[PDB]
RNA sequence: UACUCGAGUGGCGAACGGGUGAGUAACACGUGGGUGAUCUGCCCUGCACUUUGGGAUAAGCCUGGGAAACUGGGUCUAAUACCGAAUACACCCUGCUGGUCGCAUGGCCUGGUAGGGGAAAGCUUUUGCGGUGUGGGAUGGGCCCGCGGCCUAUCAGCUUGUUGGUGGGGUGAUGGCCUACCAAGGCGACGACGGGUAGCCGGCCUGAGAGGGUGACCGGCCACACUGGGACUGAGAUACGGCCCAGACUCC
């Protein structure tokens, strides 16, 4: 950190982290309670969640935070596991 | 950014530059893609010279030209057969042609004589 | 750099005479130093390179030069010698000794180094300049009154121009056709040796 | 003055993909099949043509080529590790 | 006052350009292909838009901790900073289904249909600049492959994610890349595994040529930034003048 610019870039390199780890987090966490309720078996819930985390996926991914094609890589696992079961 | 621009070439006290097509990320004596024409700024009329066919491709393409080839393209007009204002009009001053060796030697035959 | 010491001693040497109206080279034609008389076994190195330092001191030029001017002429497409011998008769200092206004070589080199010439407008003031096809050589006005040139000038009834090169006005004007070829350059020695020389 | 809103992709010749042919040395695996191409390179210097032989190993899914048999196949995209090639048809079998 | 502008918030740049040849015998490099296995800011050109709401904070002012580096608390303010929602139906998934070309997975017809969903931002009146989704170019890349270029068996066996298959995970992308299970395979005298040395080339020097030596300048790639690990931001990172940790050294 010598120059003046590159400074700044620290601060604003430490808040953009901070704001993506806490999205990523979010999406972690809204994909295990999926995993864990079709692991369970219920259909019903599984699609009402399924809806949701896929509304997450997909404005994840319209904020940069993920790449559109991850989300869409997810969003096909999950659908593919919930048809399937 | 692909962009239209220049490049040194010749000895130490005289440029001679090769209009050239590359990225703005390349080096200015690096790769280039397309040679397009050439620019000799150290005679009396500039010799300036260029493919107007590879011009006009490379510009509806989407290419930047920097500001010495756009006064050239200016020049040759190129850049207003590509955009329409006044038509493609050449202002180039082209090199006056030197008189021949056999002229000027036949000339000094019938002074002489 | 030039060659300033004296000349009749390299003719002596060489067994050729070089500027050709001295009476030193008659009065004393065997090889200079104490032991000049000494009998000398063959050689044909000695042979290629007595031919060679004719040739080189006869024109004026150096080692380098000279080398540099054989590997041109084996470069060009004719015969060796024959590019050999008009590579180095396309020299303005050799053109203006040919054509009378300089009454040796050495006053050629001299003439044409002190820029008392001028080859189409421009002032040429470098012997090693090599004269091409339909070249007007004139001189300059300062130098078309000082007194020797005048002298040389207006005496000039010496050894007859060649073909290619042709004086036409009383103000010492040259001009000339083409490059000379081996009739015609008619300089003395051989080409041969001078290449088989640089061959070996 | 107003134009299309979708532009049609622009045509291209599909890509010409490398062909082989070998015997089946090593049908032992899962799906996959192990096979020689031969060659005919003149040496870089002496110039006498040298035969040379590489082992290759092919992906079929139907497991339906004995071992010892004249085998086609074309370049793919890596389907495992070291597994670049794949079966056609069994050109002729032994 | 806002002509103007220190410091500050916010964009873009900082990954280019410049340096060195330590390492690396390797798809690193050269050449020729593939991608029906892929990404690409700014630039160009079409189409559709750019609606509505909300909380906070830097800077400032007051105060504390510290030798310093720096840093804690209160109060306060703005946005093209941040965060909700509406629309998009060109996009992304899931289901059904037609045609067509194949090089098998498969691709292409913005195929058809049903269900769920995915954004935006304003400033300036002066040659006026921007914002979002999407179709297409150009550019810059990624990954895979054939062939080519050192010495040494007084280095003969090597390998257990190692070789392959299935399900999951991951990535921009395929793939033991990772993981669970199953099979026991895969590479080797056309020199595996070792040891030594070395950046590679266009080229340069020599030679009649073949060949031998070499990689100074200039140019293209590759690797690295005191040593050794690691990730973040970002269109893009060996991140030389960025961050974190552990070391050796220099200084307060």
């Amino acid at each position: 950190a010598n120059i003046k610019s590159q400074i700044k870039r620290i601060r604003t390199n430490e808040r953009r982290r901070l704001r993506n780890q806490s999205v990523k987090s979010s999406l972690r966490t809204a994909i295990r309670g999926f995993r864990e309720a079709v692991d369970a078996g219920d259909k019903d819930k599984a699609s009402e969640l399924l809806h949701a985390t896929s509304r997450k996926l997909d404005k994840a991914a319209s904020k940069g935070v993920i790449h559109p094609n991850q989300a869409a890589n997810k969003k096909s696992a999950l659908a593919l596991a919930l048809n399937k079961l | 950014a692909v962009k239209i621009k220049l490049t040194r070439l010749g000895k130490i006290r005289n440029p001679q530059y090769r209009i050239i097509v590359a990225d703005a990320r390349t080096r200015r004596d690096g790769r280039a893609i397309e040679v397009i024409g050439r620019y000799h700024p150290k005679e009396e009329p500039s010799l300036i010279q260029i493919d107007s066919e590879r011009a006009q491709y490379w510009l509806g393409v989407g290419a930047q030209p920097t500001e010495p080839v756009l006064a050239l393209l200016k020049i040759t007009g190129d850049w207003q057969k590509f955009k329409g204002l006044p038509g493609a009009e050449g202002t180039l001053k082209v090199k006056e042609p030197k008189p021949s060796k056999l002229d000027l030697f036949n000339a000094a035959l019938a002074e002489a004589e | 750099a030039r060659y300033t010491g004296p000349a009749t001693r390299k003719s002596r040497r060489l067994g050729v005479d070089l500027v050709g109206g001295d009476q030193s080279f008659e009065k004393r034609p065997y090889p200079p130093g104490q032991h000049g008389r000494a009998r000398i076994k063959e050689s044909e190195y000695r042979q290629q390179l007595q031919e060679k330092q004719k040739a080189r001191f006869s024109y004026g030029v150096m080692e380098k030069q000279f080398r540099r001017y054989y590997e041109e002429a084996n470069r060009q497409p004719g015969k060796t010698g024959d590019n050999l011998l008009r590579i180095l008769e396309s020299r303005l200092d050799n053109v203006v000794y040919r054509a009378g206004l300089a009454r040796t070589r050495r006053m050629a080199r001299q003439l044409v180094s002190h820029g008392h010439f001028l080859v189409n407008g421009v002032k040429v003031d470098i012997p090693s300049y090599r004269v091409s096809q339909y070249d007007i050589i004139d001189v300059k006005e300062k130098s078309l009154n000082t007194l020797p040139f005048q002298i040389a000038r207006e005496t000039a009834g010496e050894r007859p121009i060649p073909s290619w090169l042709q004086v036409v006005g009383e103000r010492q004007r040259i001009l000339v056709h083409q490059l000379p070829e081996r009739a015609q350059i008619d300089v003395p020695l051989t080409e041969q040796l001078i290449v088989e020389l640089y061959s070996k | 003055q107003k134009g299309p809103k979708y532009t049609p992709a622009a045509e291209k010749p599909r890509g010409r993909r490398k062909t082989a042919i070998g015997y089946v040395v090593s049908d032992k695996m899962q799906k996959t099949i192990v096979v020689e191409l031969e060659d005919r390179k003149s040496h870089p210097l002496y110039g006498k043509i040298i035969r040379t032989t590489k082992k290759v190993k092919a992906h079929d899914e139907n497991g339906e080529a004995g071992i010892g048999d004249r085998v086609s196949l074309m370049e793919t995209r890596p389907l495992s590790a070291t597994k670049r090639w794949r079966l056609v048809e069994i050109l002729e079998k032994a």
